[PDB]
DNA sequence: TTTTTTTTTTTTTTTTTTTTTTTTTT
DNA sequence: AAAA
């Protein structure tokens, strides 16, 4: 799930650690999201990635739901009474798993996991370096 | 909402219907300002333009889900072809259950069968109408879709039907206090519901007594066998019931 | 002078694990 | 259906 998440959300989250030795996790700010005033289109430092955790818990489930339908699709369709069988055992086991990813547990294991997929080496000492950019309140 | 919620999974005919949708009739998507589309499903507002297979495939699974139970909101438009689809929402002066008798259902089938004699000619009369149980009383709502003449020739008998005074006094044979004004001005211009689908906040409609009669170009003035919903509907020129006359 | 603040002192632990776990064989 |  972490991979997953990694793959459908690499390109606003960098993970570094810092001099004290503890991972950070930086986020890009867009238009059109809760923020405060004057860091759009900036890197913005947060403790705990509060929209990664919503958006594991919010915008997977339509992937999930899709493979459930998926599944059920592939029930429909006559092939042999293995079918029977193998789409029945795996769908089972299916939505026994499909809750877990709404647990608070599962959720910081995914995210400590994926910790490790979105690190970027040579983040940190890298920001504000060169003097020829200003941060301003619109871009 | 949380009955919805329940037919999407405890039966499986809406299951059966979600399968259909989402892999044959989604490549058939349509813009909502054309007119080609001739499915408009309310459960989400959009517009569907089948053919032939499209759609008697979703008609067919249309019959099924009804009896069965659950709430649909397809809709069909009004296009260019169709029967005699004139709503007639009769505001009655209460809620007094009047009998669709045959001999009052004659006096209504051949004012109306004298309407269509003064237009295009060379007659199935599926008189659905709401549940009741409102102010207002119900909704009538004979069907003729075996013909094709939904043009603006449908308008002039809209303005015949609407400046009849023959029917007036069926009605007022039944103790409706709104003989006229039921049938919209645009009542064979708008778009109509596929008998059995439900509306919004309110139940879908019953048919009474699907009877047909017969025309002849020489003399003019002369159920569970088939799916209903294709029988009721336009479109359906490939009809068992009904032909395309 | 200068006098003591700073350095120290805490303050960084909790989140898994465990539990359960329905199932699955008996 | 009860035990692992």
């Amino acid at each position: 799930i972490a991979k997953v998440i990694y793959a459908m959300m690499g390109n606003k989250f960098v993970v570094d650690v810092d001099s004290n030795g503890k991972y950070v996790w930086f986020e890009f700010v867009l238009p059109g999201q809760p923020m405060n005033q004057g860091e759009i289109w900036k890197w913005r430092k947060e403790v705990n990635p509060d929209e990664l955790h919503i958006y594991i818990s919010e915008n997977f489930s339509r992937v999930m739901d899709r493979i459930t339908e998926h599944i059920k699709y592939h029930l429909s369709q006559p092939h042999e009474s293995n079918i029977l069988n193998y789409y029945k055992k795996l769908l089972k086991a299916f939505e026994r798993s499909k809750s877990k990813i709404f647990n608070d547990s599962f959720k910081k294991g995914v995210i400590r996991q994926a910790e490790f997929l979105f690190r970027q080496r040579s983040f940190i000492q890298t920001l504000d370096t060169n003097p020829h950019l200003l941060g301003v309140g619109n871009g | 909402t949380i009955q919805l919620t329940a037919q999407r999974k405890y039966l499986a005919e809406v299951q059966a219907l979600e399968t259909l949708l989402t892999r044959e009739l989604s490549v058939f998507l349509t813009e909502p300002g054309s007119k080609k589309t001739n499915i408009i499903n309310r459960i989400t507002g959009k517009t569907y333009a089948l053919p032939s297979t499209e759609l008697l495939r979703l008609y067919e699974h249309l019959e099924q889900c009804r009896k069965q139970g659950a709430l649909m909101y397809f809709l069909e438009r009004q296009g260019t072809y169709s029967g005699l689809m004139l709503d007639y929402d009769l505001k009655l002066n209460t809620n007094a259950v009047p009998p669709l008798e045959p001999p009052a259902l004659s006096r209504l089938c051949h004012r109306i069968f004298v309407h269509i004699k003064n237009s295009s000619v060379l007659i199935h009369f599926f008189f659905t109408l709401k549940p009741e149980v409102v102010q207002g009383k119900y909704g009538f709502h004979v069907l003729i879709p075996g013909l094709k003449l939904a043009a603006s020739t449908k308008k002039s008998i809209i303005g015949s039907l609407q400046h009849d005074a023959t029917v007036q006094k069926i009605l007022h044979e039944q103790g409706v206090t709104n003989p006229e004004s039921c049938l919209d001005p645009h009542s064979a211009s708008v778009p109509s519901l596929l008998y059995g689908s439900s509306k919004l906040n309110h139940k879908p409609y019953q048919l009474k007594t699907g009877f047909e009669l017969v025309f002849d170009s020489s003399d003019p003035d002369y159920l569970e066998s088939y799916n209903l919903v294709s029988e009721l509907s336009l479109t359906n020129e490939q009809g068992s019931l009904v032909r395309p006359v």
